[PDB]
């Protein structure tokens, strides 16, 4: 069976990369 | 300034004083170390800033208020909620049409921060109608028409509208955004490419119908090309998107293979960036859960030695991802494919990993060993395999696992001992 990203993330978080969620303007 | 001096200027009957105080607020909220967001909120300044966004006459105070609100919305969920609660979402959508590109850009940015907070605010930005004016800013024949920073902001904000789960974005919204996403995925700017790949990675994580929507757009060859970029900020989301696609149907997985993705995996499975190598191993695990002809393409690309390598030496989490990839291979492969694993050296690194005390990985390894023995039984190779397992110290481990506390471990090891080592 195929395993979706949610299961990989449960095995491996914290630290699984993701895009920037919010950005502060300097 | 102090917040009191800002409030005094904001609450003056002089517009130039208001612009000056709003400017001082924007600088205070942009300072490096702990900007006083909450003191500005408690001062009641968000409704004034939102009012300023509507001052089409005084474009400087529109820009300064949009910047100040952007940096409040960059904070915690409670700080982003204070911005939404002040009516900012429709006020920013109205500003997308500003004749001043730098003010329109600031509104794009603020909307990205709001949508980035979570699925409810994402869907609320969509309900207020943000998608049509955002896409209209990108509806030019040549994307190099637009300023580079402008294009990067539009791409990032669109990616946050594609982001997050429980629930996923509305189907109609994803359908409306996707064609623009496909164009941006081919644009020659590294940050635009990265955030385009992030957007696609979000859209491809979920039910296979969501994968199908993206793959129907012809995006997989470009994703495979970006898989080979030198910029780690591009490879990371490109590999995530490819990894998501191969969690889908066999035909969806075949599109990744037909585009040539496997030729990149010798480098990905030895990449010194830990998360790249680990996610490439996870991706292989879902490919080796596919059809026997897809396992054969893994074989033909020479990737079994690379999986032996990851199992032999990698950080522990990555080794465990490789163990899963091997157990999937042994569950679905032909007898010929399975004993080829043994020829490539899988047994010794499998037995070495069985030193781990975690019940979960023990069961994964014992399942793989059982599947390999079943293939060896059909070929007449069980005695060769038994000798190999004994000679690397693996029999000692299996024999001792007959006295493990867990019933599933203890019965699997007993079964291997009775069938193959008596």
């Amino acid at each position: 069976a195929k395993k979706k990203l949610r299961e990989y993330q449960q095995r491996n978080d914290p630290g699984v990369p993701t895009g920037a969620k919010k950005k502060k303007k300097i | 300034w102090s917040v009191e001096d800002i409030v005094k200027g904001i609450n003056s009957n002089n517009l130039e004083s208001q612009l000056q105080a709003t400017q001082a607020a924007r600088k205070l909220l942009s300072r490096e170390k702990q900007p006083p967001i909450d003191n500005i909120i408690r001062a009641g300044l968000i409704p004034k800033f939102v009012s300023f966004l509507g001052k089409t006459d005084c474009s400087p105070i529109q820009f300064e208020s949009a910047w100040a609100l952007t940096n409040i919305a960059s904070g915690t969920s409670e700080q982003t909620k204070a911005v939404v609660d002040g009516g900012a979402i429709p006020a920013f959508i109205s500003l997308l049409a500003s004749p001043h590109a730098h003010i329109s850009e600031q509104a794009v940015w603020a909307l990205g921060n709001i949508a980035g907070d979570g699925s409810a605010f994402r869907d609320l930005v969509i309900k207020h109608g943000a998608i049509d004016p955002l896409l209209a800013l990108l509806a030019v024949p040549d994307l190099s028409t637009l300023a580079c920073g402008y294009l990067r902001n539009l791409t990032w904000t669109l990616s946050n509208l594609c982001r997050n789960k429980n629930p996923a974005p509305p189907l109609d919204a994803v359908e409306q955004i996707l064609p623009t996403l496909v164009r941006l995925l081919h644009h020659n700017d590294p940050e635009v490419l990265a955030d385009s790949c992030w957007a696609i990675s979000y859209l491809t994580d979920g039910p296979n119908e969501r994968i199908e929507m993206v793959v129907k757009k012809g995006v997989v060859p470009q994703l495979v090309k970006l898989l080979g970029a030198t910029e780690l900020p591009i490879v990371t989301p490109a590999l995530r998107a490819i990894g998501n696609i191969v969690t889908g149907t066999d035909e969806q997985t075949q599109k990744v293979i037909d585009a040539g993705a496997l030729a990149v995996f010798p480098s990905l499975l030895t990449n010194p960036k830990t998360n790249i190598q680990k996610e490439a191993t996870w991706t292989m695990s879902n490919i080796t859960a596919g059809r026997q002809d897809q396992i054969q393409q893994v074989v033909n690309h020479g990737l079994v030695p690379f999986l032996v390598g990851v199992l032999s030496k990698a950080d522990f989490k990555t080794q465990k991802e490789a163990a899963w990839a091997i157990t999937n291979y042994t569950s679905g492969g032909t007898v010929e494919q399975i004993v080829y694993l043994v020829h490539c050296g899988i047994i010794e690194p499998l037995m070495n990993l069985l030193s781990a005390k975690d019940t979960k990985i023990i069961q994964v390894i014992l399942d793989a060993i059982s599947n390999i023995f079943q293939a060896a039984e059909k070929l007449g190779e069980t005695e060769k395999l038994s000798i190999m397992i004994e000679e690397c110290g693996g029999l000692d481990k299996i024999e001792a696992l007959q006295r493990h506390e867990n019933e599933s471990v203890y019965k699997a090891s007993l079964n291997l001992i009775e069938k193959y080592f008596s």
